[PDB]
């Protein structure tokens, strides 16, 4: 389901065709009123643990409106993820889970990797499954558990004096009208 | 894009309150700007719901009053935290005109200039509001602050009877000292937003006198939470004073009426007029006594043209602050002096404290800053 | 001279608890926001 | 050589202490007013010595905020207070006063 | 004329911000009853009561 | 998970209309037994004295 | 008119922050708070004090002086 | 300390300005004379008599 979430809010860089027309509200608006250069969304794994966000690459002044934007973007989700969007997240990880399993040398990893983390291979036809019973109230609610009230890690480097405050992006994490 | 960042009144809200750069650095000296504010919102709506009952006629100003503290729905809560309130705006100016002669604030000549008008506006305004209830302190005090004018050669004589309305202090004087008083907060707040447009500018200054673009933070919520907590230390303080001590800072002449025939034997100011007064009274000369009054509060206008250090705060320059100790204690003296009659001991020690006054400012603190500068080989 | 005296008595009793609820609540408040910057850590890590 | 300009040197050290900007780790040229004169010497100062001064004042604004002071080891000693503005700075008033003697002519 | 906001995505919307709006109202009766004592509601809550008897 | 400041959090700080909610709700019951203290302890520090302590000297 | 990301230009320096809910308002509240407000007033103290005692002495001679002087005597 | 604006330029300066500076004094003076109708100065000009004989 993160994953799903993930997918809707995407990635963007400054080579993607069209930018304005994207579905992605924050790839959208983050193409048309020039906020970035990159940003990418990420769910990294560890044992019981992981880093759940997003990372972005923009000039000195347009970090105050990128974090606006991508903080929008996960709060929206939290509390009023719609059904459409959430079939888009969902299509785009059939086509990137089966999209990277390609090759001898990607499956080759996945069954050495899943192994040590899941202790099985998890079938093609599982994820499927797993993927198909997501909907807009899953997205809701596992976005809610995971971002809703929780304090960011955040990591800054270069020309960030317009980076927000700590307080401010903390304040990101909930929205007073919900 | 923000709806905070863009809309054409937000705009303004925002960068005065919430993204403003403000210095890491501030400290509890820095709380009586808002403070001031507060005091000006207090004083326009206590003053508004005390004008929803009082009357400007001579035979009725007292009963109106009296009417207000014991008729009117909690008219006593009104009538003396305006009161207090008028005291409360007194202390904070004080403190704000002090923090800003010693982290050297003054060097932003406009929001500061504009400050010197502030302070005698809301000197004028209190003046014409202790008039209001028509006490005798109200009827003498109107008597002598305006006879100030007397003392302009040639046309100081016509222009007393101008502003009184005739030959003495009247029906007339009241009735106009009502309407001055209303309008005078108001030009005071569109002044107090002059003010902030040239201190925007530059930003604020800080306790260390050095610039602090390298570690600036944004007024939300760090200046937000701080100034609340400063405001309610603000309502504290009044609210002690109206509740346990209503009269504490008042004259108890004031209630009784006004009566043109005698001034009171023991009459003095409101305790923040008290070293301004002590200053005009050490001069027996009545040109001299008024110019020395004049020149009392209009000096701060000089201060920028004295400033001889290297240095712009206090901080760093123990000369300095041993000076600026030395004048708020000679204030804190002639505010004494101020309250005690014309005879032998306080006569002499007033004259002296009136002297170091300005000698302080003109001589020993700029010599302090020369000092100071050839110390650090500068 | 004062028919007020009792009611401002009350008043003031209700003002000095409520202030020795608020003042300590208020001032947590804004340490709690203060927390970042007054534990804040710098470090200057020139180059070569 | 002087017992005198060893006197002058001990009260120009009390006042240094008194001063206490070294207390927060400051140099005497870190305190100085930004003027016009001020303001273009900082511009001229080369990269090291930018990059010094911003971290100086940084550390002194924070321990400003804190209400506290470096710990005495860490004080900058009077003897060891580099003049580093001051070269600049008087260059930077020399080349004024001949623009005010040419506007005199 | 307003047809831009009916369809499928606008009716979860609308779901999505039902309960929130049903809590404002909440929050805001409940404040009304508060600041005018309204006398009329809080004779109701069980030891909420001014007058006595 | 057993503690309380936890489901304090959980029932009714996490949202923000909740909040308002346990803040207005608050509020009532607070004006209440601050009221009911305040002038119990008032009127037992002046403990006869007040009009309320002299009402039954003058009849029904 | 000034704004973030326009204020000046700063090289090199890291700032480590934690969040609110990471840490105590109150760190070390007595156990610091009280040292530090001792090395402030000690700090401050022979600045600030000498005027006010030399506002008290006067004030306590001025006063006693007045008293003394509407008395008589010898007469 | 002043010393900056002294030297034959501002000599020059100040000397090109006094026709001028005079002449707004001139005006500023007239101006002040007949807004307030000053009785001193208006009953010699020799038909500006609002006071008969
Ligand atoms: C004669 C000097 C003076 C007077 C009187 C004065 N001001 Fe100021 N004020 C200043 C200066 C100078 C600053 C800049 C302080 C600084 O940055 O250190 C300032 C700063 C402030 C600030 C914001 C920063 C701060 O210091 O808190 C506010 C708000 C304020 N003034 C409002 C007012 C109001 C309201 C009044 C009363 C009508 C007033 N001032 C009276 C000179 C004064
Ligand atoms: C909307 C009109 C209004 C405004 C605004 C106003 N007041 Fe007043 N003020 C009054 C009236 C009416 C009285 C007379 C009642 C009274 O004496 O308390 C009064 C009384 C006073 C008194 C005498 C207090 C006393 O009773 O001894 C002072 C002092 C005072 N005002 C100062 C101020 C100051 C300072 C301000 C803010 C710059 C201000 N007022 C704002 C209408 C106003
Ligand atoms: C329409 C015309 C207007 C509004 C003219 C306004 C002029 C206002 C002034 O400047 C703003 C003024 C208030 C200001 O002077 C600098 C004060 C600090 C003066 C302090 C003052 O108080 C007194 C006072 O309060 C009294 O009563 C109890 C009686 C007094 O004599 C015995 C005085 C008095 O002798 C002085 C000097
Ligand atoms: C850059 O420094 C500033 C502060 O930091 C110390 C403030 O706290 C405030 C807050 C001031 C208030 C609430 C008074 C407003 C006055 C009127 C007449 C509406 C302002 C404006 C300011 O500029």
């Amino acid at each position: 389901a993160l994953q799903v979430a993930n997918a809707i809010i995407g990635h963007y860089d400054c080579t993607y065709g069209g930018g304005a027309h994207l579905s992605s509200p924050l790839a959208s608006i983050a193409a048309t009123n020039k906020l970035c250069q990159s940003f990418q969304t990420f769910n990294i794994c560890y044992a019981d643990t992981g880093l759940l966000g997003a990372h972005f690459v923009c000039d000195h002044m347009s970090i105050d409106d990128m974090m606006f934007v991508l903080q929008g973007q996960w709060m929206r989700l939290c509390t009023s993820a719609t059904e459409s969007e959430v079939l888009r997240g969902k299509n785009l990880l059939r086509n990137a889970l089966v999209s990277h399993l390609d090759g001898t040398t990607p499956v080759c990893e996945d069954i050495g990797r899943s192994l040590l983390t899941y202790g099985r291979r998890i079938p093609l036809a599982e994820w499927e499954s797993r993927i198909a019973e997501v909907d807009a109230r899953v997205v809701r609610e596992v976005c809610s558990k995971y971002f809703y009230d929780q304090c960011p890690a955040v990591a800054g480097f270069g020309p960030i004096e317009q980076l927000p405050d700590y307080n401010r992006i903390r304040s990101g994490m909930f929205w007073l009208r919900f | 894009t923000n709806i905070r960042k863009s809309h054409p009144l937000m705009k303004i809200v925002n960068n005065a309150f919430i993204d403003l750069p403000a210095p890491s650095n501030i400290s509890s000296w820095w709380n009586f700007g808002s403070l001031l504010g507060i005091c000006l919102i207090l004083q326009i709506l206590t003053g508004l719901f005390l004008a929803m009952h009082y009357t400007s006629d001579t035979t009725t100003a007292f009963s109106s009053v009296t009417h207000i503290c014991r008729d009117v729905n909690y008219g006593w809560i009104i009538r003396y935290m305006h009161a207090n309130g008028a005291s409360m705006f007194f202390i904070c100016l004080y403190m704000h005109v002090g923090r800003g002669l010693y982290y050297g604030s003054y060097t932003f000549l406009e929001t500061w200039n504009i400050g010197v008008i502030l302070l005698l506006t809301v000197m004028a305004t209190a003046f014409m509001g202790y008039v209001l209830p028509w006490g005798q302190m109200s009827f003498w005090g109107a008597t002598v602050i305006t006879n100030l004018l007397s003392a302009i050669p040639y046309i100081g004589t016509n222009l007393v009877e101008w502003i009184w309305g005739g030959f003495s202090v009247d029906k007339a004087t009241l009735t106009r000292f009502f309407a001055f008083h209303f309008i005078l907060p108001f030009i005071i707040m569109a002044i107090a937003m002059v003010h902030l447009l040239f201190l925007h500018e530059t930003g604020s200054n800080n306790p260390t006198g050095i610039s602090s673009d390298v570690d600036k933070i944004p007024f939300h919520p760090y200046y937000t939470i701080k100034d609340i907590l400063g405001a309610l230390l603000l309502i504290l303080a009044l609210m002690l004073l109206v509740l346990f001590a209503p009269d504490l800072l008042g004259d108890p002449d004031n209630y009784t009426p006004a009566n043109p025939l005698n001034t009171p034997p023991h009459i003095k100011p409101e305790w923040y007029f008290l070293f301004a007064y002590a200053i005009l009274r050490s001069i027996p000369n009545k040109l001299g006594g008024v110019l020395a009054l004049a020149f009392s509060i209009l000096i701060l206008a000089l201060i920028p043209l004295l400033h001889t250090s290297k240095q712009r705060s206090m901080m760093f320059r123990p000369l300095s602050q041993c000076l600026f100790w030395a004048l708020v204690a000679d204030l804190l003296t002639l505010t004494w002096i101020g309250g005690q009659p014309v005879e032998h001991p306080y006569i002499t020690i007033g004259q002296l404290a009136s002297v170091l006054y300005f000698l302080l400012i003109l001589v020993l603190m700029p010599t302090a800053g020369t000092i100071e500068n050839k110390l650090l080989k500068w | 001279a004062e028919p007020e005296h009792d009611h401002r008595k009350r008043m003031g009793l209700k003002m000095l608890l409520m202030m020795g609820l608020l003042l300590p609540l208020v001032y947590a408040m804004k340490r709690h926001k203060w927390s970042v910057l007054k534990s804040r850590k710098l470090a200057y890590r020139p180059p070569k | 050589v002087s017992a005198s300009s060893r006197w002058l040197e001990g009260i120009r050290k009390w006042y240094y202490n008194a001063a206490g900007f070294n207390k927060l780790g400051l140099m005497r040229d870190d305190t100085i007013h930004e003027n016009d004169d001020v303001k273009e010497a900082i511009r001229r100062l080369p990269e090291n010595l930018y990059d010094d001064r911003v971290f100086r004042i940084k550390r002194a604004l924070d321990l400003s905020m804190r209400q506290q002071i470096l710990p005495k080891e860490q004080w900058t000693k009077y003897e060891e207070d580099k003049s580093y503005l001051e070269p600049y700075l008087k260059e930077v008033i020399r080349e004024r006063k001949e623009r005010e003697e040419w506007a005199k002519k | 004329m307003l047809t831009r906001f009916l369809g499928p995505r606008y009716r979860q919307l609308a779901r999505n911000w039902v309960p929130t709006a049903s809590l404002w109202g909440a929050v805001g009766a409940v404040g009304l009853v508060w600041a005018t004592d309204w006398r009329l509601i809080l004779d109701w809550v069980p030891y909420i009561n001014g007058k006595f008897k | 998970a057993p503690t309380l400041t936890a489901r304090l959090y959980s029932l009714l700080f996490r949202r923000t209309s909740t909040f308002a909610l346990t803040i207005v709700v608050g509020a009532l019951f607070f004006e209440r037994a601050f009221d009911q203290g305040a002038d119990a302890i008032y009127e037992h520090i002046n403990e006869g004295k007040l009009w309320k302590h002299i009402k039954h000297k003058y009849e029904n | 008119g000034r704004q973030f990301g326009h204020l000046t230009r700063v090289r090199h320096v890291i700032t480590y922050s934690l969040s609110p809910f990471e840490q105590r308002a109150f760190p070390h509240y007595f156990s610091k708070g009280i040292p530090n407000v001792l090395r402030r007033t000690r700090a401050c103290i022979l600045r600030v004090a000498p005027p006010f005692v030399a506002f008290y002495l006067v004030y306590t001679w001025g006063t006693q002086e007045f008293e003394k002087s509407k008395r008589k005597n010898p007469a």
